[PDB]
């Protein structure tokens, strides 16, 4: 019978993205919201130089336990901070899964009663040899 | 004759390895500064 | 079609050129069914019917002079065209419709439309908190202030200093009260990737008379207008209002392809003009990037028809045919050949999230009011 | 609308949403809808939006109008009478061969089975037919545990992690301790109730402790693949789709009986058993078919697109699919050749072009 052939592209990614894929400017305004974090719990703590060593940054990052409270207040910033944190979580999960999700975007054509190829265009030169029976 | 014959991995980790060899290859300097810092205060 | 001899020369030739498509379909299917002949030829004066000092520039006026029966092409019931001749009872709808391209990809964030700040989390929230605190009351057989950062971090995350533990119950019940909160991550998560999955481009004006299109330099941004001269919608827009139509001269450029071509990147984001025609150049769009915002709306819901003479013994005759090829479903067919689009029926960011932050950050500015009454005493 | 009158018998009380007057009717409209009763031509009150249409006639052309239910309903097919075998149409248009008639004014879709003998007008509303299907609640409410898991095998894992955590216990020699550390471990949680002093236990915790990381990542990414895939919702899609054309003797969906599109598929060669099909379960009005449809009973019916259209916005209970197909629009029926003819069409023509029918349409429908 009669098909069509068509190349492939072998590579789909690089599975080393950053989180400049996410976004460049959302990394630099992330970057800056952590900053600005860490300053206002630095802030409202006034321990001191030592608790601004670990007090959040770490703790924003993982479970350090080298943060020194200084005031509830700093324990409902704190809790605010994790929150925050798992929101930034969740986002980035359902960023990443639709990466995945999106992945191998072209189609391969069904064959020519699909209009697609059928459609002429100005990137396909597809064609056969000159003379044949087709 | 026509036919005989039939036809979460290292691509995250370069990127990854280049960035931890640079934050380790440079820890001794920043932890030399620190020990100077602190014997000249 | 007669070609003027080159363009000085009033003389000329009648060339040829073969013509085809739906209309050309359809006059070949009836031309067989009604069992006539037919020396069909091309209009080159004017185009379309509208008096100029009851003068119509040929089209319809060909009819009513007498000079040929029947004339089929792009044809756009109207009023003025009612009554110069005779219609054929229509088998297409189309009228009016906007065709405004966006810049680029246009979505919803919906940033604030997580399922919080409702009734359905917070009650559960609310349940699992009084147990929580009812069970290490009963395994307290300060405190309180512990309670509320073991509260506060086995909720969110355990990345905090708030360990804690009195007994062997007090560790099974934060081992429940954790696999809880990491289940409830992993639904939130889910559901917010099932929310990534769907996707929400509705609507940008949802009017043909809405806001801007009435005095579009009040507005602020003057939309183009780039009508077409003696058309069939100029009749009709000015008809209804001149507060278009005082902004409707101000351009005016070509044809319906060019114009197209202009809008997708050269001056332009918005066009008026007829619904099946814009329907057709939008389907086969190259990338999608040209699809009218209006769902399909349209002002002008009419229909087709043939151009016959006042009276001429053809309208019965054409009607029951007509009717015939509706109902036993051929041009369905001839459509479905002829008139479909390319896509047409088949189908962690910076702002994405950005005003929450803000929320955050008010929220952040409540907690230094709170400092005032930690000041207080 | 037909909402009988006041009491006294005069139409009143009816305001719009914006605040207006509302135009109702009187006409003799008989209460004994049902096929055979007593008959009771009780003029009663009527209204909606063909109502209005006719009364933008009157103000605009000066006629003197009695509009009275019809006594049949039918929309009008050909029909050969009992016991006979001529030939003869029945319902509003059954009347036009008849006495009064006259005048036809319903929603009527433009119909060759009819145009042999009559003539319509220009249309004035372009829709056409699809098909409707009673609905039922979405099951993606994650209420239940291990529902999108295994249940058996959650079973399966945690005995596997009871009997991890015995095993670390018999090499505890503490092993109170060391189930407490294994059982924290299991949710990162760091309680430090288990340090036994052998490295190969602190090694074997280690390696259980990514064990369960590990665990926990496949049954997260399991519930959350059930919870993502899950879209059990297909409905037949056009007419060539097959479970449509497959006559099922479980589920029936049907239309409305002798109306219309009766002739439309009786007619056609292609179809052909969905009519035969319909003959038996097609029923013989709008509303009691739409009610029985959410009522467990019908699964599917077919019938005008904006009615149907309308019957569902009104009420959230059912959706309506399918792209419109048979396209065509309402035009209003005449008798033989009045000369009224030209002047409807360029009226309903003005009107349409100037933007009153926009108006209209998008206050009542």
């Amino acid at each position: 019978g009669l098909t069509i052939l068509v190349k492939k592209e072998i590579p789909r990614s690089t599975l080393d993205s950053f989180m400049q894929p996410f976004q460049s400017t959302l990394w630099l305004l992330v970057g800056l919201s952590v900053h600005v974090v860490a300053v206002m719990l630095y802030l409202l703590d006034r321990t001191l130089s030592s608790a601004m060593w670990f007090s959040w940054g770490v703790l924003l990052n993982s479970g350090i336990g080298e943060g020194a409270p200084r005031s509830f207040s700093a324990r409902i910033l704190g809790m605010v901070w994790a929150g925050f944190a798992m929101i930034i979580v969740a986002s980035y999960t359902a960023n990443l899964a639709a990466f995945l999700v999106l992945d191998r975007p072209e189609e391969r054509i069904t064959g020519i009663n699909d209009p697609r190829l059928r459609n002429p265009s100005d990137k396909f030169i597809y064609a056969t040899v000159k003379q044949s029976s087709v | 004759w026509v036919r005989y014959q039939e036809c979460l991995t290292f691509e995250n980790m370069a990127g990854v390895f280049m960035l931890v060899a640079g934050g380790i290859v440079a820890g001794i300097f920043l932890i030399f500064i620190e020990i100077a810092y602190k014997r000249h205060k | 079609k007669f070609v003027k001899i080159n363009n000085s020369t009033n003389e000329g030739m009648n060339v040829k050129k073969c013509c085809k498509g739906f209309c050309i379909d359809i006059l070949k299917k009836l031309s067989r069914t009604v069992k006539f002949t037919y020396d069909l030829y091309l209009v080159t004066n004017g185009k379309h019917g509208k008096k100029v000092n009851n003068v119509w520039n040929g089209m319809i006026g060909e009819v009513v002079y007498q000079r040929a029966v029947m004339a089929v092409g792009s044809l756009t019931i109207n009023e003025e065209r009612s009554e110069v001749v005779d219609f054929s009872v229509p088998f297409v709808e189309t009228g009016i419709s906007v065709m405004v391209s966006r810049s680029n990809g246009t979505v919803s964030p919906s940033a604030f439309l997580e399922p919080f700040s409702a009734s359905v989390w917070v009650m559960m929230f609310v349940m699992l908190l009084i147990v929580s605190a009812i069970a290490v009351f009963v395994f307290e057989y300060f405190t309180i202030g512990k309670a509320i950062w073991l509260l506060w971090g086995l909720v969110f995350n355990n990345s905090v200093p708030v360990q804690n533990p009195k007994g062997t119950t007090s560790k099974i019940m934060v081992s429940v009260w954790a696999f809880f909160a990491v289940i409830f991550l992993a639904s939130y998560t889910a559901n917010l990737a099932a929310f990534m999955i769907q996707e929400e481009f509705v609507d940008q004006v949802t009017g043909l008379s809405d806001k801007k299109f009435q005095r579009p330099h009040d507005y602020s941004p003057p939309f183009r207008f780039g009508t077409v001269p003696n058309g069939s919608t100029e009749r009709n827009i000015r008809n209804n209002y001149p507060y278009m139509h005082q902004y409707m001269t101000k351009f005016n450029q070509k044809g319906v392809e060019d114009a197209l071509v202009s809008l997708k990147t050269g001056k332009l984001d918005a066009f008026i003009y007829d619904a099946a025609v814009l329907n057709y150049k939008a389907g086969r769009d190259e990338g999608c990037k040209l699809v009218t915002i209006g769902s399909g709306y349209i002002f002008a819901t009419t229909g087709y028809g043939i151009a016959l003479q006042k009276g001429s013994p053809w309208k019965r005759q054409i009607d029951l045919a007509l009717l015939q090829f509706v109902g036993d479903g051929e041009m369905e067919e001839l459509e479905t050949l002829w008139l479909t689009g390319i896509c047409h029926n088949e189908k962690l960011d910076i702002d994405n999230m950005a005003g929450v932050f803000y929320m955050l950050a008010a929220a952040m500015a409540l907690s230094l009011i709170t400092f005032i009454w930690e000041h207080l005493f | 609308y037909v909402k009988p009158t006041l009491s006294d018998g005069t139409c009143k009380e009816e305001f719009t949403v914006n605040g207006d007057p509302v135009k109702k009717v009187i006409c003799t409209g008989p209460n004994d809808t049902s096929p055979g009763s007593p008959r009771h031509t009780v003029p009663q009150c009527c209204y909606g939006f063909c109502i209005d249409l006719l009364i933008k006639l009157a103000r605009t052309m000066n006629f003197t109008y009695e509009v009275h239910l019809v006594a049949d309903g039918k929309f009008g097919t050909q029909e050969r009478v009992n016991n006979s075998n001529k030939k003869e149409w029945n319902g509003m248009m059954g009347e036009l061969l008849s006495g009064q008639a006259d005048m036809i004014v319903a929603p009527l879709t433009i119909n060759n089975e009819r145009a042999q003998y009559i003539e319509f007008s220009k249309p004035f509303k372009y829709q056409g037919l699809t098909i409707l299907v009673k609905k039922e609640i979405p099951r993606s409410t994650l209420d239940s545990f291990m529902q999108p898991f295994q249940s058996t095998l959650w079973l399966l894992v945690g005995l596997s992690v009871h009997v991890v955590a015995v095993m670390l216990y018999l090499l505890d020699r503490t092993l109170s301790s060391a189930m407490w550390f294994s059982w924290g471990v299991l949710l990162n949680s760091g309680i430090g109730e288990g340090a036994p002093r052998s490295f190969s236990a602190r090694i074997l915790g280690m390696v259980w402790a990514g064990f369960a990381m590990i665990i926990v990542a496949s049954y997260t990414a399991n519930l959350a693949a059930f919870l993502v895939l899950d879209r059990p919702e297909e409905r037949i899609t056009g007419i060539n789709d097959p479970r449509l054309r497959n006559p099922s003797d479980k589920f029936i969906y049907a239309t409305v009986k002798q109306s219309s599109v009766d002739i439309y598929f009786r007619r056609q060669v292609e179809l052909s058993t969905m009519y035969r099909h319909m003959e038996k379960h097609n029923y013989e009005s709008a509303a009691e078919a739409i009610q029985a449809v959410r009522d467990n009973k019908l699964h599917a019916f077919i019938w005008d697109s904006a009615v149907l259209e309308f019957e569902a916005s009104q009420k959230c209970d059912l959706v309506t699919t399918g792209e419109l197909f048979f396209r065509s629009g309402f035009g209003i029926g005449m008798r033989k050749d009045s000369p009224w003819k030209q002047n409807v069409s360029l009226s309903i023509l003005k009107s349409h072009e100037n933007g009153f029918m926009e108006d209209l349409d998008k206050t009542w429908v």
